[PDB]
């Protein structure tokens, strides 16, 4: 039962982790500038950019997912108490 | 494609732009971005080892078989996330080779001056043959720039073709 309620705080640290990495990236990665003014230099910036907007969203999904398990640990723990 | 425009234009567009250090500014962030997330990724294996030697039962070994998707998924984002920088990099040498080869914007205003000068005096005929000498050379600048558009292109559209879209990771509840 404490074992549970401990496991969720290491968890809720480890998704605290990866949303402070992916914040803390996140204005190098999604602010890509065109190397040069040509079409191929563009669409390698918007591309990466894309890319880069498209991986927070992951961590966040991620992040969720963190948090449901957390709160299954922290209801198991108080359930399977009483 | 860019084989439709003047070395004129391919050859300023080309210098034009504030240069590679966003780009590499970005690959520096991914590659911490890997870091950060592989010992993200050792934190939960230890957590869930941590948490079954602690306390060894039918409710933890059942959450522990819920989890293995999202390890394994992890696992994926990390290799994943591991991959990026490497082909920044080679988008980024990519323009730089299409920077260093592009005709100098000064060698084709040279060639149209020349051009015009030699037509200027050319009543009587005797630069004909030099001026078609001229006319040939920039024709070349023209297809120059276009081979080096045309391979800068496929080597950036191959460099983003290894960039996997990002998959949603599983549930562990």
């Amino acid at each position: 039962p404490e074992a549970l309620t401990v496991a969720a705080t290491e968890v809720r640290r480890i998704r605290d982790r990866a949303i402070q990495s992916d914040a803390q990236v996140a204005p190098m990665t999604t602010a890509v500038r065109p190397p040069a003014a040509d079409l191929v230099s563009e669409k390698a910036a918007t591309f990466l950019v894309e890319y880069a907007r498209k991986y927070r969203q992951t961590i966040a999904a991620a992040a969720v997912v963190l948090e449901e398990f957390a709160h299954a640990l922290t209801t198991g723990a108080d359930k399977y108490a009483t | 494609h860019f084989e439709a425009y003047p070395p004129e234009v391919n050859s300023a567009n080309i210098y034009a732009g504030p240069g590679p250090d966003s780009m590499l500014a970005a690959a520096r962030a991914w590659r911490s971005l890997d870091v950060e997330m592989t010992a993200v990724q050792r934190s939960f294996n230890r957590t869930l080892l941590s948490l079954m030697d602690a306390w060894a039962g039918p409710v933890v070994m059942q959450l522990m078989e819920a989890a293995k998707p999202f390890v394994r998924w992890l696992t994926d984002l990390c290799v994943q996330l591991s991959e990026v920088e490497r082909q920044i990099h080679e988008i980024v040498r990519a323009y730089e080779w299409a920077h260093h080869d592009m005709v100098p914007l000064a060698q084709i205003y040279n060639n149209r001056a020349e051009r015009q000068i030699l037509i200027d005096n050319n009543a009587l005929g005797q630069f004909t043959a030099q001026i078609a000498d001229l006319d040939q050379e920039y024709d070349d600048f023209w297809d120059e720039d276009g081979e080096v558009m045309r391979d800068y292109r496929l080597r950036v559209s191959d460099a983003l073709s290894k960039l996997t879209p990002w998959k949603a990771p599983p549930p562990i509840a």
